[PDB]
C-alpha cells in the first residue's frame, strides 16, 4: 500500500464520537483494573 | 451463488423503486467484488 490509503489498505484506528444524545447503552464508561500478587515477599503494601 | 447479475445489470431501478433481492442456501465469495472498477467506496458497519 506504499503508506497510502486505498482498498485493502485501512488505517487501524477508529473514533467514538460521543454525544449526550445516544442511548443508555452507548455512553462512555470509565474502567480501572487492580491486579494483585498474593505470594511470599517482604509484603510492601497492606491495610489498616 | 449469483452476484454477477445483480452487479453486471444493464438496467437498474429507481430510488423510489429500489430493487430487492434475497440470497440463501449458497456460498458467498466476497473477493470477486474487487474489479468493479478503479476507485469505489466500500464501507461496512457492524463487522470488520
Amino acid at each position: 500500500c506504499n503508506g497510502v490509503a486505498g482498498f485493502n489498505c485501512y488505517f487501524p484506528l477508529r473514533s467514538y464520537s460521543f454525544r449526550p444524545t445516544y442511548g443508555v447503552g452507548h455512553q462512555p464508561y470509565r474502567v480501572v483494573v487492580l491486579s494483585f500478587e498474593l505470594l511470599h515477599a517482604p509484603a510492601t503494601v497492606c491495610g489498616p | 451463488c449469483p452476484f454477477d447479475e445483480v452487479f453486471n445489470a444493464t438496467r437498474f431501478a429507481s430510488v423510489y423503486a429500489w430493487n430487492r433481492k434475497r440470497i440463501s442456501n449458497c456460498v458467498a465469495d466476497y473477493s470477486v467484488l474487487y474489479n468493479l472498477a478503479p476507485f469505489f467506496t466500500f464501507k461496512c458497519y457492524g463487522v470488520s
